[PDB]
């Protein structure tokens, strides 16, 4: 009842309800997701194209964090933004600190530290986000997501935003029938083919697809967008 | 810094009709002692631009780490990193020349003096000089410390004038700037035999060579000099 009009009020049961409209906040958002090869990650995103007036190939979603982190996220686009902008502080300090790219498993305890403390104050508004990140460190592929309670977890495959279940189906399927994993290529193909099949679910309206990668045998373990024949061949087989 | 302690020694650059060489020692020297062999004192900060930096080795390795990082800080939210809004040597140099007189102002300076070469993104070659003062200057030539005084005057040969660059071909451009190593050797008692040596280029790429040795000198005579004055 009156549990629900400030942050960081517990309720009877034991709920804050704050952050329970910030998920609301996220579910309203773009489909993103994120799946783990062998030996890197690949990072997907549907754009809705609401006026033909927007220039293509620009308004980029997907962010760089130092050089081998990939983040995207779902729900308000600022927010993600702020959170991707203390994520680069907190990398660039590590990094001055002990002469080595941070860990990811660091990083994503450092965003899940920032995000939690929004969480314990009335003062400030929890994010409205949630997302999906990784990269390629010393100790391989790492992927994570992170939601708007600051709780994250390491993931095979995730999915976030409006068309979250039937990306999730098509998530669980691809590692049910691949126990040995995927290649980088064939997970940028199999993350086209995802995200169209969810875009299904709003028809509505156009949408572009963004694909980033990071994997070490084919970017040394660096992020890069895939923008060239490899962009249309995973749109035509997503097509297909 | 205050007083600087472990230092490298000149580093020395000209222009030539196309582009940009720069070339500097690979000694670190502690006061009289020659104490660290293999430190590079030329850093490549992309693919037009290589910055050579001279005196205190602790704040050229600062100065690595402000590099680096302006790099990491240009490629965020940039889909045209490698493109048109690539880093620029004016861009560099500007930015390194801020922080220098910044810290001079604030009496704690980087004990160091700087040429940035490259060539520009239309093509024009870029050549500049800032020290641990902020002072900034251009020439044809450049060379800071001990070079100033004997690089220059060989170099200010093939490249006297403005005029003269069109004239210089790459191969002339390198022989002197091999040559004035050469002497710096010769002359210079903190100095060492190995060098590296960086040509940017507008048509070519860059080119980093490492691991240069100083060549064929001159030491015979040496053993018709006997005793001083009136000695054999």
């Amino acid at each position: 009842t009156g549990y629900d009009l400030s942050n960081s009020v517990f309720s009877p049961d034991g709920r804050n309800f704050q952050v329970e409209y910030a998920v609301k906040a996220v579910e309203n958002g773009t489909t993103s997701i994120g799946i783990k090869c062998n030996d890197g990650v690949v990072f997907a995103v549907e754009k809705l194209i609401t006026s033909k007036l927007l220039v293509p190939q620009k308004n980029v979603k997907i962010q760089v964090v130092d050089r081998h982190i990939g983040c995207v996220y779902s729900g308000l686009i600022p927010d993600g933004r702020h959170l991707v902008n203390r994520g680069r502080e907190e990398a660039a300090s590590f990094k001055k600190l002990y002469k080595t790219p941070i860990p990811i498993p660091a990083f994503a305890d450092r965003l899940g530290q920032y995000v939690q403390a929004h969480t314990l104050y009335n003062s400030v508004r929890p994010f409205g986000v949630s997302t999906i990140f990784g990269g390629v460190d010393k100790n391989g592929a790492h992927l994570y997501m992170l939601e708007p309670s600051g709780s994250y977890w390491g993931y095979k495959g995730a999915a976030t935003g409006k068309g979250r279940q039937s990306a999730k189906a098509e998530l669980e399927k691809l590692v049910d029938h691949h126990p040995e994993g995927l290649s980088a290529r064939e997970a940028v193909k199999q993350a086209a083919k995802i995200i169209y099949l969810a875009h299904e679910d709003n028809k509505e309206k156009d949408f572009e697809l963004e694909i980033s990668w990071c994997s070490l045998s084919e970017t040394n373990g660096l992020h890069k967008f895939v923008k060239g024949d490899l962009l249309q061949e995973a749109i035509d087989f997503a097509q297909k | 810094t205050q007083q600087p302690i472990v230092t490298g020694t000149s580093v020395i650059s000209m222009k030539y009709d196309n582009g940009v060489i720069i070339a500097a020692d690979n000694l670190g020297s502690y006061g009289s002692l020659l104490r660290f062999n293999g430190v590079e004192r030329l850093i490549p900060v992309g693919d037009n631009t290589v910055v050579g930096i001279s005196g205190d080795i602790s704040d050229m390795q600062h100065i690595e780490r402000l590099l680096k990082d302006l790099v990491t800080e240009n490629a965020y939210d940039n889909p045209l990193a490698d493109a048109e809004e690539a880093l620029e040597p004016s861009y560099i140099f500007e930015y390194l020349a801020t922080v220098m007189y910044q810290r001079r102002s604030k009496m704690n300076p980087l004990w160091n003096a700087i040429i940035v070469a490259g060539v520009q993104s239309n093509g024009d070659q870029f050549l500049r000089y800032v020290n641990l003062l902020g002072v900034t200057y251009s020439s044809p030539t450049l060379a800071t410390g001990f070079g100033a005084h004997m690089a220059n005057p060989l170099l200010r040969k093939v490249v006297d004038r403005e005029s003269d660059i069109p004239k210089t071909t790459v191969q002339v451009a390198e022989e002197a700037i091999v040559n004035a190593m050469r002497v710096l050797y010769y002359r210079d008692a903190r100095s060492s035999r190995n060098f590296s040596l960086a040509i940017i280029d507008k048509n070519t790429g860059l080119t980093f060579k490492k691991n240069l040795q100083v060549e064929n000198m001159k030491w015979d005579f040496a053993k018709d000099i006997k005793g001083y004055g009136t000695q054999k």
